[PDB]
């Protein structure tokens, strides 16, 4: 599955718009390098819903296909609606 | 954790990460309550807590 | 030390012993009640 | 005494008579000893068996009751009374 | 059967190991030769056997010991000899010191009894095969060829080997059955002078194995058949949970120490100072371990146990262990990837770097919106206190210098 | 016996260094983890020369933590059974010889040695030597030994040596 053609949604899904949210704040948490201005944020979720919106946040969706082979996605190649 | 697990907005174990719990209640020595960056504070459920 | 305990029937004060069963020493009923307190008791009236 | 005894939690027993139980009038909380009570092993020779106040419930003791049950063994009862206002 | 081992049920000689003697059907009873139990101090009072059984209730029966005449005659107790045996208070007793005595069939037991090592000791064909070991085939038509024990079972084995370029199986009873091992190869006895030690062998002679203990570039010649093979390493399993591996214990008041590794007979435990001493299993006593303490360091701050540290001086130079014990001026280090001592070491804790009589009384509170209420202190700290209160079925938080304790 | 093998190794990884020098704790991190270790199945790893390639590490739910599949080439030094090596004597004494090879330690059973050596608690240093004297190893000396027995001991093994068949000894 050459990522030349992706053949999935170029829209970030809820779980993983959950899902990325919430790992990015436990690596905030647990003093990660932040990739923003943090300017007076101190919540690690906050901080990492900041940098989703920034497209910031350094993190690759491995999507799998039922056939076996998978896709690779970077946070910031997918359109983020909610 | 200075205000314990008595006053409520309060906390009621430190675990270090060593993984050994502090407990709050039986009020321990003050070098016990020594907080550093690895630690965690299982601190009271507050407002705004999903 | 004395205990004192009130008969249920004569409602008799007498000593008893712990170890010692539970007898009114005058009518020999075998229910008593335990005195009241004398500990400090305060209520606010509301 | 935490000497002798040795399961003894960590609730004052300070609250019951020389003859191991709760006098009547004596406010109580929640894990609070109401009946001491040990058993003699087969903090040495004597096993705390103590009765406690229900947890989360407080009251002040209404009287107490001591008899002999049917096999002539020494037995107690007691009222706890707790007032609730309605909420 | 005669020579046998056996218990008894009740009396004053219960839980005693006891060998038989004879066994008349007709009378119901059995002899048993056993170890007497005879107490000194009744001898040295003189007190009489049936005034010892009307106060039985109270009194503590006598240990397990060989008799000795000497003894009683400083006693005074009076001592008669009849041929091998001696009577002494209407009993035999033999030269060497074992007691024989009569006592009925019903209340000896005679099934599911089984005597200890330690038991057999103080009175005085088998096999070991088991899966997975290789075994030649000493006896028979089909002779050196070694095959693995793929079965088991009694007196006859019956095991299938498996022989060198042979897929099928063999039959081979017990006596046939040898057991062999190829030079330069991992071997355990499991029965043997020195018992549960591993070594390699350099040579296998047709009767005296030589092997080399890991504990000790020493000697060990064992019976073959002892032998075993096991890949597995040596669990060395102490007996009884007397200890337990990386534990403080008390030689001296002076020295503490963690023993480090366990043995059949002998302990090799590590001291505070570093070094290696050989101690026994009865003479050293546990310690308690200090789940909290304190220490210095060359930083000046503070250690617990449970922290990585580097040794960047003292005895060892650029070491990292965890610490498991810690004494005023010694901590115990462990690890894993350290050979010798077993991985545990110990460095000295400066050289080490970073890598209530309130409660129960009655209190009145005197200032405040709560004052005049009334309450018994439940905790307190030095500046707070807990107070249930008598009127509100409440427990609330007060300064303590807001209370009055009030007296009787 | 040394040789170059290419080994792989899963090194995980804080979230403290999910910073621009990552790639490079990790490979810091794999160096500090392989080198100096011992296994039965690779024999003693000496040095790792090259790192083939990080693969992509993968966050693990709940956990902070990431983990890298790491293949990398290393040095590792194998003895065999039967295998003639040299050795080096470090300590000599009655009972017999003790050398290194590598960093593997041997020591040489009497039933190991021919028959003319000879046991002499008699010499200040001990040593084996048959009456011509031909021969005498002492400690420091250089041998050729052949390799007996493999023995895993902590994760670390250890080897027992030989030097009973003809052309071995002191050269
Ligand atoms: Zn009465």
């Amino acid at each position: 599955q050459a990522n030349q053609k992706r053949i999935t949604t170029p829209y970030m899904t809820k779980y993983e718009r959950a899902r990325v949210l919430g790992t990015r704040a436990l690596q905030i948490a647990m003093c990660a390098p932040v990739m923003v201005e943090l300017e007076g944020e101190t919540d690690p979720l906050l901080i990492a819903m900041k940098e989703l919106k920034a497209r910031k946040i350094p993190i690759i969706i491995r999507r799998y296909l039922p056939d076996g082979s998978y896709e690779d996605w970077g946070v910031d190649e997918l359109i983020i609606s909610d | 954790v200075r205000r314990g697990n008595s006053q409520y907005p309060g906390a009621k174990y430190i675990i270090r990460d060593n993984g050994d719990r502090i407990d709050l209640r039986f009020h321990p020595k003050p070098s016990d309550l020594h907080l550093q960056t690895g630690y965690k504070v299982e601190r009271h459920m507050c407002d705004g807590d999903i | 030390q004395p205990m004192i305990y009130i008969c249920g029937e004569c409602h008799t004060e007498n000593e008893i012993k712990s170890r010692d069963p539970i007898r009114c020493r005058e009518c020999g009923y075998r229910i008593m009640y335990k005195k009241r307190t004398k500990r400090l008791v305060v209520f606010d009236a509301r | 005494t935490r000497e002798t005894c040795q399961g003894m939690r960590h609730a004052i027993y300070d609250k019951l008579d020389d003859d191991g139980l709760i006098a009547p009038g004596v406010r109580v909380s929640g894990d609070d000893v109401i009946i001491g009570k040990t058993v003699t092993l087969p903090r040495y020779t004597k096993r705390d068996c103590s009765t406690f106040l229900r947890t989360s419930e407080t009251g002040i003791v209404d009287q107490v009751m001591v008899t002999l049950n049917q096999e002539g063994y020494k037995f107690c009862k007691i009222r706890v009374r707790s007032v609730r206002i309605p909420q | 059967k005669p020579k046998s081992w056996v218990r008894l049920k009740r009396g004053i000689y219960k839980d005693d190991i006891a060998q038989v003697d004879y066994v008349e059907p007709s009378q119901n009873t059995i002899s048993l030769k056993m170890i007497p139990r005879i107490d000194y101090d009744r001898i040295k009072a003189r007190m009489s056997l049936k005034d010892w059984f009307a106060k039985r209730k109270k009194f503590k029966r006598p240990p397990q010991r060989l008799f000795d005449a000497e003894k009683i005659r400083s006693l005074g107790g009076d001592v008669a000899s009849d041929g091998d045996f001696l009577i002494f208070e209407g009993n035999r007793y033999s030269r060497k010191g074992f007691l024989f005595k009569s006592f009925a069939m019903s209340a000896v037991i005679t099934e599911g009894v089984k005597p200890t090592l330690s038991e057999l000791e103080k009175f005085e064909r088998e096999h070991n095969f088991q899966p997975g070991d290789n075994v030649e085939v000493c006896e028979g038509e089909l002779i050196n060829l070694q095959g693995k024990i793929l079965s088991v079972d009694g007196n006859k084995i019956t095991i299938m080997p498996k022989h060198e370029d042979l897929k099928d199986m063999l039959e081979f009873p017990a006596q046939e059955l040898r057991k062999y091992f190829k030079m330069g190869d991992h071997v355990k006895v499991i029965a043997g002078r020195f018992e549960g030690d591993t070594g390699l062998i350099v040579r296998v002679e047709e009767n005296f194995v030589i092997l080399f203990s890991d504990l000790t570039m020493h000697e060990l010649k064992v019976l073959p058949r002892d032998l075993q093979l096991c890949s597995e390493t040596a669990s060395g399993v102490d007996v009884g949970g007397q200890h337990e591996w990386g534990e403080l214990v008390q030689l001296d008041p002076q020295t503490v120490g963690v023993i480090v590794r366990l043995e059949r007979e002998t302990f090799q435990v590590l001291n505070m100072y570093g070094k290696v001493v050989t101690v026994r299993h009865q003479a050293v006593t546990r310690k308690k371990d200090n789940r909290f303490a304190v220490a210095l360091d060359s930083e000046q701050n503070n250690i617990h146990v449970k922290d990585i540290v580097k040794v960047i001086d003292g005895p060892h130079s650029g070491r990292e262990g965890e610490i498991r014990h810690l004494f005023r001026s010694f901590a115990f280090l462990h690890c894993k990837k350290l050979v010798e001592n077993g991985g545990m070491f110990v460095c000295k804790t400066r050289h080490l770097v970073l890598a209530n009589e309130l409660i129960g009384q009655t209190v009145r509170i005197s200032q405040g919106p709560y004052k005049g209420y009334i309450g018994v202190v439940k905790d307190a700290t030095e500046s707070t206190a807990r107070v249930e209160l008598h009127s509100t079925c409440q427990t609330i938080s007060v300064d303590r210098q807001r209370l009055t304790t009030v007296g009787s | 016996m040394f040789y170059h093998i290419s080994l792989e190794h899963e090194i995980l990884l804080h979230p403290r260094y999910f910073g621009p020098n990552l790639l490079n704790t990790v490979k810091q991190k794999l160096f500090t983890e392989v080198e100096g270790t011992c296994t039965g199945k690779y024999g003693f790893v000496i040095a790792v020369t090259t790192i083939d390639n990080i693969g992509a590490g993968v966050i693990q739910p709940g956990r902070g933590f990431v983990l890298y599949p790491v293949k990398y080439k290393a040095i590792v030094f194998r003895p065999f059974k039967g295998e003639v090596v040299d050795a080096v004597v470090t300590q000599v004494n009655k009972v017999g010889l003790f050398t290194e090879i590598g960093p593997m330690s041997c020591f040489i059973s009497r039933h190991s040695i021919p028959s003319e050596m000879e046991f002499d608690p008699n010499s200040n240093p001990p040593c084996y030597k048959t009456m011509d004297e031909d021969i005498v190893i002492q400690q420091d000396d250089e041998i050729r030994l052949k390799i007996v027995g493999t023995r895993v001991d902590k994760n670390d093994i250890f080897a027992i040596g030989s030097l009973m068949d003809d052309y071995l000894g002191l050269v």
